[PDB]
């Protein structure tokens, strides 16, 4: 009824599910690191549109 | 039942001199 | 308890390595095992002749 | 095991009702896309190449 | 064609509709018993509309609707192959049933469990129907052992009665050995033909028959109880009645016949297994006959005769007229 | 594959965190999420695997393992409450924080691009395991049981270590794309044979291999509920996971080396389903059912077809909810009448009529009943397996006999028959149980509408 | 193999070529895990006497964590300079020695004949 | 116009003419009417209303096109890059030719049910198709293994090839 | 006795307190949490929305393109007189066979 026994007994939901979103933003954070082909592979290779600098990021 | 645990007789194995 | 005991636990520590104990080891453990190998080793050394020289119809033989 | 088949029922209706419902309105009022060819000079995006409403979404959003 | 194809999914889909109410849709334990009788008698009707069909302009046709899996050059598909076949036997299928059920609420009417036996009765009446419509080898294999696990269900009924668990699983155990035979049917269609379709099994016709035949034959034996995997017939009397009375002897035993009977354009080419079946049925028809003539328990006596009926069918097989053990299949 | 090492890792400071008679409905709620996000790993490409980094990809071998782990974490949690209900909150606690860093090293060995990385991590499994095993084990023999379990694997796998380092050595590359197109043939030579027993033999004893396999009734008794599911379901796919990879640089070695695992394997097999026949523990029945459908696994690996390696696939996802589901309905019977004895408690369906329901459905699924996905993948493997050799064909139907047999035969000693008389205590199935074995049938069942998403990578 | 290497400096933690080297970032992954043991150390220290594992003495967790930091930097730095030397070395020994190291005649898979092993 | 005829070849069909001789109503033609008015309308109405709904709403998907790339055989040896995006076109171009294979075994099928007992001859033409393609298909991508890739179909490319020019240089030799 | 040990304890039957209880804890009020986070999450979201996503997976596999490629390719080459599927994968003017 009272965060003094609601806020502490109930923070603990956000461990996980934070975990994620860390998790999620780690995992785009790798791939700006892996960019040294983006638009330069044989196959998907072409110009960049009127808007628009990288193909993915 | 209870879990096993280790009695005087088990244990004595390893109170010797040697194994 | 004392049924399933003797079916389970109390076997080895009754068991000696003697002449009936290993002949029906080897006869029932090693047996099949040989026998089954010559089988299937003479039967695809057979058909991998076969298909070498051409001589096995695989015409519409495409899942594998 | 009657009350536990009841507690099944109801949580297997309590969101798979609504996802019933929601796709029957998807297939209704939004429907399938149509192949077409790609126009000159038209790059779609990776989830324009997928025909079902929701198999776009999915491809757009997490894919 | 759009009567007939509507017409022929509908019957099946209506036998399904009393087992899917099961989950708590619309309940009412008084009349499910009379419920399920009552979808037998509609179902009936309808497959009539397509059986009068063939019988005016010989109307055949296959129901590919669903594609199920595609294993590289392999696409499997829920295919129901409505023919000469099929149109003939759901009729007498759903004719016996609807008697069947009908009897069962008289004879089970003090069965606590009443309710379950109807739907373990219907269960078996869906299995068979996807049996005798199986387009491709894979399909009729889900029929093949659906039949098999609900006759186990049925026979050891009475759970308390050591000698009718034995019963059932004795059934289960000689319908498997009989499965080898299909599952090396199978096995040799996928590696020379590339298909499980009964379609493409035809057409590319094979002359060298003796395996994927052998294999069926063994698969007949098994199901239909010829010799040599006969004595769980007998043993299958330990359920209630109008189990012995619609799977036993009327409609799950003809699965080894209607086996041979859905190949019998290879077997016909094939003078080798003629010979073998021929002579597997006429022991067949000769031995369980004899058995009969000194029984004393009526229903078993009406096993060995069943027993015997099926040598018959066996031996119309082996004389190259699989239309006429059809023919007796339903009659 | 931080998306999911993460939150995992979180699981720790919630269950720590977390009020003292909160452990059990945070856990398993939270463990419940991650499952669901699991699903997100299906994107995949005909042609190219997922690749997120230089250290995890997921292929379509991985994913279906994945999915599987990741989902048996809030089964094992359901399955350990009741005994565990009266033990001491920080031993509680240390239970669960086993089970955790048990999911987190299993779904990196999964996805390790690296063998040696995989390596660590298969290796790594086998502490929070043993653990498991001798501490909150029941019995005196749970001792006897992790030195078997700890020498077995370890005995196997040291050998593979030197063999991966020599494999780096020679090649320049652990990494499993670059084995794709750097690979090389093996010479059939002395030193390649014994290559190829040290990359295999580390895989033949986590199967395991018939011979081989005598830590398996120990480890898989002696163990708790919680740790029998995570062995039989995923732990014994360590073994057929890694040697789906390491067969591609053991090419064209395996066509003679794979002789003598061949015939243990399908001899195997029908030695220990005939051991079912005769077993007087429930539990033990069980573990023997494992090693026989190891059996077919070990040899749709080593024929190395495209049919061959879809059945494995399907064979050990469908193998691991089946295991699991047979251990947990053992286990329910073993909370009220405490003991594994399968003859001492009968008529069980007399008393616990939906439970027998259960038992019904994995007995079905146990004995390949189609179109279930064990019938599936057992089928693939058999038509591989006959264009191998067509004889194959009489050990392979002589097998699924004698698994009809015992599985029913399991069905009817303990749901048929007349009760005990002098067992008055068989109270009526909890929600917790019932909802145990739902969440086992369930995704079982479902994965026969759209079986292709536990085909592999060749589908 | 690196002990006599002709870089007159021994004896020196990092010697002063080292500095043309980037340092390690402060968020670097390694010096974060460093930095996270000394939390553990923290932690079990409080429990082998019988604290209050999370809350007691946070002046003594932080210097736990500040000293496995500090350490850890400078272990990083030394680190990574080993391998720069490393790589130095190799391609320095490779550009004096061209002959053990040629330049392979480039061949096409269309080119080159590998024996087919068939699974069957 | 739902799928192209040309891919999926049908014969014209032809329908005989009715030509009663019997004076008794034929039951089919009076249930015909009715599944014509009791089902057929329905359902036509139903459709028509959801067919509307999707022309207010209307939006298209593409064909995804892939610009062929160096083969194997022009990647030089232990290049991954190259290898790389030439092995993915081949596990594309393995995809298509299954497919492929699908059609033809289709065509195949679907003429054995409609000629009926005709079937063993005026199928002859798709009988033969389906000889064809399968043994293209067998001769390119059978017998590689579970571990198959473009490099090991090269080989085996390779292999048949020397054969075939030995073979026919052995019996020029005669 | 040959030490001090206590007395094996009796089993606990959650029945006999809480007639209501679903067998997850002793504690009605987190018995009854810990039953609706497992239906909830279990069945609700992980079995049926994953059910859902997994049916509308975008083209799992890309199988679904491969048949519409080979449609096009069956169309091209039978317009064409070209052979439906050739037995050889790779242009043989590329392959240079030894001697
Ligand atoms: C339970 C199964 C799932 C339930 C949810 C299904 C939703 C279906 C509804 C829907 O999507 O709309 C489609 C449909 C529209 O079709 P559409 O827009 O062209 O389809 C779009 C895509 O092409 C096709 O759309 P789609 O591909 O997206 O279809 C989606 C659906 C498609 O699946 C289905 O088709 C549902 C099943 C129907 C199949 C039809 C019968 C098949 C033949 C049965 C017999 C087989 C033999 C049996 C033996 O599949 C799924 O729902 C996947 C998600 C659910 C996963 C379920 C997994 C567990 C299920 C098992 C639980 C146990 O809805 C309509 O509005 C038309 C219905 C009209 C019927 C009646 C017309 C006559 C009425 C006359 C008026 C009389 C007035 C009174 C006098
Ligand atoms: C809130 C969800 C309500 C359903 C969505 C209503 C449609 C709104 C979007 C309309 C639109 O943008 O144009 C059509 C578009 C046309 O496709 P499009 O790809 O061309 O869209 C163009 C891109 N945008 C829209 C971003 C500009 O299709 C959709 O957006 C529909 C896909 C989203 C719906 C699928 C997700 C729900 C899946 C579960 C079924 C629903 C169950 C809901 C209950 C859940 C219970 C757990
Ligand atoms: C007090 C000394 C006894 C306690 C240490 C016992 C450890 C012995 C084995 C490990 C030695 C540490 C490895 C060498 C090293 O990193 O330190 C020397 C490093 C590098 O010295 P180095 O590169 O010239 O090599 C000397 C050591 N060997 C040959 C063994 C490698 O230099 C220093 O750190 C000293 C500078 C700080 C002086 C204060
Ligand atoms: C009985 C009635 C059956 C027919 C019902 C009609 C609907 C239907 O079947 O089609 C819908 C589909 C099949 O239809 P479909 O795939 O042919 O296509 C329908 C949708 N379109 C046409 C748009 C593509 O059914 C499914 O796909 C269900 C998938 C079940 C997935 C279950 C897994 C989720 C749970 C994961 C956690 C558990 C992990 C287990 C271990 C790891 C496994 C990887
Ligand atoms: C890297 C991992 C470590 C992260 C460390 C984080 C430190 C947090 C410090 C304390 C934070 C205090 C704020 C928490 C408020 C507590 C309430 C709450 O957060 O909501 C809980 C909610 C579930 O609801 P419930 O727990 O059942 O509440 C019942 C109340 N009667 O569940 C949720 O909160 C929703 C979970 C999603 C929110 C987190 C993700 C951010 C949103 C996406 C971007
Ligand atoms: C290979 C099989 C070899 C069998 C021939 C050897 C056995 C034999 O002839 O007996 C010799 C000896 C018994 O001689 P005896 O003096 O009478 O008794 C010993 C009293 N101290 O025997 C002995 O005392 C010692 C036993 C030696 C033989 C043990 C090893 C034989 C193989 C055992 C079975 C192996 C099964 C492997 C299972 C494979 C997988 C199923
Ligand atoms: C190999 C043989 C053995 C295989 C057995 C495997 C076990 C299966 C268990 C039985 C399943 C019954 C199958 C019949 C239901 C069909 C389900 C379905 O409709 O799926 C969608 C289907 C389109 O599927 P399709 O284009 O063929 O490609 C699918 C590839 N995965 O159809 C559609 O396009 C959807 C059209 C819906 C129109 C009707 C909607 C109104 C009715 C809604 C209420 C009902
Ligand atoms: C209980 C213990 C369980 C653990 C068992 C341990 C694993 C088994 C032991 C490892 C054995 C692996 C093989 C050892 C090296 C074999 C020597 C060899 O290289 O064989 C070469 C031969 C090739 O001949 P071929 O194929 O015809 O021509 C093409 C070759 N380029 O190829 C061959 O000759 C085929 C292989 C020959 C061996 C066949 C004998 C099989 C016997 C049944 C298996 C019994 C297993 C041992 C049981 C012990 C008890
Ligand atoms: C439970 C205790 C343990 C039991 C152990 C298992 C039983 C052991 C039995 C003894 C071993 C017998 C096997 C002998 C080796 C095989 C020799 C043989 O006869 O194979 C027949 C047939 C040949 O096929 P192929 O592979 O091409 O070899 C040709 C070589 N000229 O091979 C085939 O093509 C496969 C034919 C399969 C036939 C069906 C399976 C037989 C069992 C059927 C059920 C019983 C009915 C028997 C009558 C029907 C026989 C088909
Ligand atoms: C297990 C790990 C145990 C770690 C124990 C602590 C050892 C590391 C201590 C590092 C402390 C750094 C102090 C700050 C650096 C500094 O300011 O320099 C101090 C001193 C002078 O530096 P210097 O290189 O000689 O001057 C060159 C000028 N041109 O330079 C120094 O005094 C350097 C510090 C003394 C040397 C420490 C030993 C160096 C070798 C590391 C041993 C640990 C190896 C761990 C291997 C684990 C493998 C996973
Ligand atoms: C550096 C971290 C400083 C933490 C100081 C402190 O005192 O941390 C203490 C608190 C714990 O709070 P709690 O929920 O009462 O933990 C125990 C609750 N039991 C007893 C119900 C299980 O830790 C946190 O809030 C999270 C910090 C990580
Ligand atoms: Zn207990």
């Amino acid at each position: 009824m009272n965060l003094l026994q609601v806020v502490r007994d109930h923070w603990v939901h956000v461990l996980v599910p934070m975990g994620f979103v860390f998790g999620y933003y780690l995992d785009r954070k790798n791939d700006e690191k892996l960019t040294a082909f983006r638009n330069k592979s044989l196959l998907y290779k072409r110009e960049l549109k009127p808007n628009e600098e990288v193909t993915w990021k | 039942a209870r879990q096993w645990q280790p009695d005087v007789e088990w244990a004595e194995q390893y109170g010797g001199a040697v194994m | 308890v004392r049924w399933t005991y003797a079916r389970s636990a109390n076997i080895y520590p009754n068991f000696r390595p003697n002449t009936k104990t290993s002949l029906l080891g080897a006869l029932f453990g090693i047996g099949p095992l040989v026998f089954w190998y010559y089988v299937f080793k003479t039967d695809r050394d057979r058909k991998e002749k076969l298909i070498q020289e051409g001589k096995l119809d695989r015409t519409f033989n495409i899942s594998y | 095991d009657k009350r536990f088949l009841k507690l099944l029922r109801f949580y297997i209706l309590l969101t798979g009702i609504p996802v019933a419902i929601g796709i029957t309105l998807i297939n209704v009022f939004i429907g399938e896309a149509e192949l077409a060819e790609i126009p000159e000079g038209y790059v779609p995006e990776h989830w324009e190449y997928f025909k079902h409403p929701i198999s776009r979404w999915i491809a757009r959003t997490f894919f | 064609m759009n009567m007939f194809s509507s017409l022929s999914l509908v019957t099946l889909l209506l036998l399904t509709m009393p087992i899917m109410m099961m989950s708590f849709n619309t309940y009412k334990p008084s009349n499910y018993p009379l419920y399920v009788k009552t979808a037998i008698s509609y179902a009936f009707i309808t497959s009539m509309i397509p059986t009068m069909m063939f019988i005016h302009s010989g109307q055949e046709l296959i129901i590919s609707n669903w594609h199920w899996l595609t294993i590289q050059t392999l696409k499997l598909s829920l295919s129901f192959k409505m023919d000469y076949f099929s149109m003939m036997f759901i009729p007498v299928a759903l004719f016996v049933t609807w008697s069947i059920m009908e009897f069962s609420m008289w004879y089970m009417y003090s069965d606590p469990n009443i309710n379950k036996f109807f739907k373990y009765l219907l269960l078996f009446l869906i299995t068979m129907l996807i049996l005798v419509t199986a387009n491709n080898l894979f399909q009729l294999f889900i029929g093949w052992e659906g039949v098999g696990i609900m006759s186990f269900l049925l026979i050891g009924w009475w759970y308390g009665r050591a000698d009718a668990n034995t019963a059932a699983l004795q059934a289960i155990l000689y319908n498997r050995i009989g499965d080898i035979g299909f599952i090396l049917a199978m096995a040799w269609f996928l590696t020379n033909l590339n298909t499980w379709d009964l379609q493409q099994i035809f057409m590319l016709n094979p002359s060298d028959s003796n395996m994927p035949l052998i294999g069926l034959a063994l698969a007949a034996t098994g199901k239909s109880a010829q010799f040599g995997l006969h004595p769980w017939l007998p043993s299958a009397m330990e359920g209630p009645t109008p189990v012995s009375a619609l799977l036993h002897s009327s409609t799950m035993v003809v699965a080894g016949i209607f086996l041979l009977i859905r190949f019998y354009p290879l077997t016909e080419n094939n003078k080798y297994i003629q010979s073998i079946t021929l002579c597997l049925g006429a022991i067949t028809t000769l031995f369980t006959a004899m058995c009969a003539l000194t029984q004393n328990d009526i229903k078993k006596i009406i096993a060995f005769s069943t027993s015997s009926q099926l040598g018959l069918m066996m031996v119309t097989i082996g004389i190259n007229q699989p239309y006429l053990a059809f023919l007796h299949i339903c009659t | 594959m931080l998306k999911y090492i993460i939150p995992t890792i979180m699981l720790m400071p919630l269950t720590w965190l977390s009020k003292n008679n909160m452990i059990w409905v945070n856990s398993t709620a939270h463990s419940l999420l991650i499952s669901f996000t699991s699903l997100l790993l299906m994107n995949q490409f005909g042609d190219n695997s997922l690749n997120f980094s230089l250290l995890f990809f997921s292929d379509s071998l991985s994913t279906p393992l994945l999915i599987l782990t990741m989902w048996l974490l809030p089964l094992m949690l359901m399955a350990s409450q009741h005994h565990l209900s009266k033990e001491n909150l920080t031993r509680k606690k240390l239970f669960i924080t086993m089970l955790i860093s048990l999911q987190l090293f299993l779904i990196m060995t999964f996805t390790a691009m690296e063998l040696i990385l995989f390596y660590i991590l298969f290796e790594a499994t086998l502490v929070p395991t043993l653990i498991i095993i001798t501490r909150w084990g029941n019995q005196t023999e749970r001792l006897n049981a992790g030195l078997y379990f700890l020498f077995y694997t370890l005995a196997g796998s040291l050998p593979l270590l030197v063999a991966l380092i020599y494999i780096q050595n020679t090649v320049g590359s652990l990494n499993f794309l670059m084995l794709q197109y750097w690979v090389q043939p093996v010479h059939n030579s002395w030193s390649n044979v014994f290559m190829w027993l040290a990359c295999m033999m580390a895989f033949m004893v986590k199967m395991p291999l018939y011979g081989l396999h005598l830590w398996l009734p120990k480890a898989h008794v002696e163990a708790p509920i919680a740790g029998s599911m995570v062995l039989a379901a995923v732990l014994l796919k360590l073994g057929g996971y890694g040697m789906l990879r390491i067969t591609l640089i053991l090419n064209p070695m395996t066509d003679f080396m794979a002789y003598p695992f061949i015939m243990l394997s399908l001899w195997g097999m029908i030695m220990t389903s005939s051991i079912c026949l005769r077993q007087t523990d429930l539990k033990s029945l069980i573990a023997y059912s494992s090693v026989s459908h190891m059996a077919l696994v070990i040899v749709a690996i080593l024929i190395q077809t495209p049919w061959s390696y879809m059945g494995a696939t399907a064979l050990m996802i469908a193998h691991g909810l089946t295991s699991s589901m047979l251990f947990c309905l053992a286990n329910s019977n073993y909370e009220r009448i405490h003991s594994r004895t399968m003859i001492l408690a009968r008529g069980l369906q007399t008393l616990l009529p939906l439970m027998a329901t259960w038992w019904l459905l994995a007995s079905l699924t146990n004995l390949a009943l189609p179109p279930t996905i064990n019938l599936i993948g057992e089928l693939f493997v058999v038509m591989s397996t006959f264009s191998w050799s067509n004889i194959t064909i009489i050990l392979m139907g002589v097998n699924m006999v004698i698994t009809a047999l015992y599985s029913l035969y399991m069905l009817i000693m303990t749901q048929r028959g007349k009760y005990t008389y002098h067992i008055n205590n068989i109270s009526p199935s909890f929600t917790r149980e019932n909802a145990l074995m739902s969440l086992h049938i369930l995704p079982l069942l479902l994965l026969t509408l759209n079986p292709k998403i536990i085909l592999g990578p060749l589908y | 193999m690196m002990t006599g290497r002709q870089g007159r400096a021994t004896f020196q933690f990092l010697p002063d070529e080292a500095r043309s080297l980037p340092p390690p970032k402060l968020t670097d992954p390694r010096l974060a895990f460093v930095g996270f043991l000394g939390y553990c150390s923290g932690l079990i220290d409080n429990a082998i006497r019988r604290r209050p594992v999370l809350l007691a003495g946070l002046h003594r967790q932080l210097l736990y964590i500040t000293s496995f930091v500090f350490v850890g930097y400078y272990l990083l730095k030394r680190q990574d300079y080993m391998y720069a030397v490393r790589d130095h070395d190799m391609f320095s020994y490779i550009k004096s020695h061209p002959e053990d190291f040629p330049e392979k005649d480039k061949k096409t898979y269309g080119e080159v004949f590998e024996e087919f092993h068939p699974v069957r | 116009d739902s799928w192209d005829k040309d891919v999926y070849p049908e014969p014209p069909r032809r329908t005989p003419a009715p030509s009663p001789q019997t004076s008794l109503p034929n039951p089919i033609t009076y249930l015909t009417k009715a599944f014509d008015l009791l089902v057929d309308r329905p359902v036509t109405l139903v459709r028509e209303f959801i067919e509307r709904q999707h022309a207010k709403n209307k939006y298209y998907y593409y064909h995804r096109e892939f610009r062929r790339v160096p083969d194997i055989t022009e990647c030089q040896e232990k290049d991954v890059l190259c290898m790389f995006e030439a092995e993915m076109q081949w596990r594309r171009d393995y995809k298509v030719d299954q497919e492929i294979v699908n059609i033809i075994q289709e065509r195949l099928k679907a003429c054995q049910q409609r000629e009926g007992e005709s079937h063993r001859q005026n199928c002859a033409k798709e009988l033969e198709q389906f000889t064809q393609v399968v043994k293209a298909y067998q001769d390119r991508y059978h017998d590689l293994g579970a571990h198959y890739s473009a490099r090991k179909c090269l080989a085996k490319q390779k292999q048949r090839m020397l054969a075939e020019r030995k073979a026919a240089k052995e019996a020029a030799a005669a | 006795l040959r030490w001090q040990e206590d007395p094996e304890p009796e089993d606990e039957n959650l029945y006999e307190k809480n007639p209501d209880s679903h067998g997850y804890d002793k504690d009605p009020a987190v018995d009854i949490w810990n039953m609706r986070v497992v239906f909830f999450f279990g069945f609700s979201i992980v079995l049926v929305l994953g059910s859902t996503f997994v049916a509308y997976l975008p083209d799992y596999r890309m199988q679904e393109w491969a048949r519409r490629e080979a449609e096009r390719l069956v169309k091209y080459r039978e317009a064409h007189g070209l052979p439906i599927m050739e037995s050889n994968c790779f242009d043989p003017s590329k392959i240079q066979l030894p001697e």
